[PDB]
């Protein structure tokens, strides 16, 4: 949803209803600090979510030894050394495709044929 | 049902009266719409009833 | 910001009022009821001052 | 609740002795006893709206009091279809008796305290007031 911050007293806005432009203005509960939005939405709601399959993934992923490791075919730097693991999301209907992070360039790629 | 982009609307009507502080407070009220249509809604099939499968 | 009190804010949180509004300090602000110490100083300041 | 208020404010309280009544009061409903009545108008020419009105006046407590008369009076305005109405309306009374005693001036006009509608602007104000008188949820939402 991206909130937005007061740049007075670090509060998130809130969208108020105006007759004057009809314009969506997210202004400060506290001391009024009117500002533009910058996108019609203001609430979202995801029943089934692909945000927190490729998440954890840092700079140091490949130095950890018990996440094993393959030999598929990175396609940023053809590298044949990868580890891999599956999505960390634990829901009940979730899939079993695999996440492979690169060590040379740490590039993450999916192994779903079905998406691509 | 043929598009590609799977999106259904829904607005609600503004009466003819004014509302001083109604419109103030709508984005509540429409997350509360949202959660009676989540869940007491159904589309077909009667109550306590989960998921039916066939077996030959 | 003009901060409020807590026996009004004991009152609001309870269940026995219906949905809290969105913008209530503000139309207490424009009433004019706790408001800030600034603001309070002010209005003394500007009575004595027009004397 | 209002009615019986004014009803026992006139039985009763003294300060209060001038009710005015609409064809409520014609018709057989519990009045107190009065001794005096005033008729201003009428629905057209009905003799039994008469009759109705004075026997309201007829069960009056000082009945036994000797010299006592009782006092109706039919105010009427001259020269227009008042005094046709009124004609009518006192026919079936003096079929019954009762003797209609015009009263063309009365001794007190010219001293009178309270003049209503004296100024001849007043009379205008009035006469120009005369010509212009002729889903639980969805619920809070609205
Ligand atoms: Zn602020
Ligand atoms: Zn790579």
């Amino acid at each position: 949803t991206t909130f937005r911050f007061c740049r007075d007293c670090n509060n998130m806005l809130y969208p108020r209803e105006d007759k004057e432009n009809n314009r969506l203005l997210f202004e400060c509960r506290t001391c009024s600090y009117v500002e533009e939005a910058g996108s019609p939405l203001v609430y979202r709601h995801e029943l089934i979510t692909n945000i927190g399959e490729t998440a954890g993934v840092v700079q140091d992923i490949g130095s950890d030894p018990t996440l094993p490791r393959s030999d598929r075919e990175c396609p940023k730097c053809h590298s044949r050394e990868n580890v891999f693991f599956q999505s960390q999301q634990r829901r009940k209907d979730t899939s079993m495709v695999l996440f492979f992070v690169c060590l040379s360039c740490s590039h993450i790629f999916t192994s779903d044929q079905k998406n691509k | 049902d043929n598009d590609e982009k799977l999106i259904i609307r829904c607005r609600v009507v503004r009466p003819k009266s004014l509302d001083a502080e109604t419109e103030a407070e709508e984005d509540h009220m429409l997350k509360k719409i949202e959660n009676t249509m989540l869940e007491n809604i159904t589309l077909r099939g009667v109550e306590n009833i989960e998921r039916v499968v066939m077996m030959k | 910001y003009a901060t409020l009190t807590i026996d009004e804010a004991e009152k609001r949180m309870d269940k026995k009022s219906g949905e809290v509004p969105r913008w209530l300090m503000k139309h207490l602000d424009n009433i004019g009821t706790t408001t800030t110490r600034y603001d309070r100083t002010r209005r003394k300041l500007k009575a004595v001052a027009d004397q | 609740q209002e009615r019986m208020n004014i009803l026992q404010n006139f039985q009763y309280n003294d300060q209060i002795n001038t009710i005015f009544l609409s064809k409520v009061g014609d018709t057989s409903i519990d009045l107190p006893e009065a001794t005096c009545l005033i008729q201003i108008s009428s629905h057209y020419g009905s003799r039994r709206q008469e009759a109705q009105r004075l026997g309201r006046i007829l069960r009056a407590k000082r009945r036994n009091d000797e010299g006592f008369n009782a006092f109706f009076y039919s105010l009427v305005s001259k020269d227009t279809q008042e005094m046709y109405y009124s004609t009518k309306r006192q026919a079936f009374l003096v079929d019954q008796g009762y003797a209609f005693k015009v009263i063309t001036h009365l001794h007190g006009m010219e001293n009178i305290p309270n003049l209503a509608y004296a100024s001849p602007r007043e009379r205008r104000e009035l006469l120009q007031e005369v010509l212009l008188k002729n889903h639980p949820l969805i619920r809070k939402m609205y």
